[PDB]
């Protein structure tokens, strides 16, 4: 976290800086989307966070 | 004069005060800048097929 990575969670590659969230995911969503339809926040698929 | 002119600059500080739309020209031209870069950030979600 806080570095700048070559991420892939679940085959969604990206690279960009990983960060600890605040955002209130309910159970059944495992990405969320920024206003220009690019993924802004991941739930960890080993560390439910 | 001189009161003519004290009272109706009095006029401008209470007109600005009191009316929302008085700088609309203004506004308009930010919001027209905004609403382009907005629609320009909208458009990456666009599949084009």
């Amino acid at each position: 976290k806080n570095k700048c990575v070559n991420f892939n969670f679940n085959g969604l590659t990206g690279t960009g800086v990983l960060t600890e969230s605040n955002k209130k995911f309910l159970p059944f969503q495992q990405f969320g989307r920024d206003i220009a339809d690019t993924t802004d926040a991941v739930r960890d698929p080993q560390t439910l966070e | 004069i001189a009161n003519q002119f004290n009272s109706a600059i009095g006029k401008i500080q209470d007109s600005l005060s009191s009316t929302a739309s008085a700088l609309g020209k203004l506004q308009d031209v930010v919001n027209q800048n905004a609403q382009a870069l907005n629609t320009l950030v909208k458009q990456l979600s666009s599949n084009f097929g």
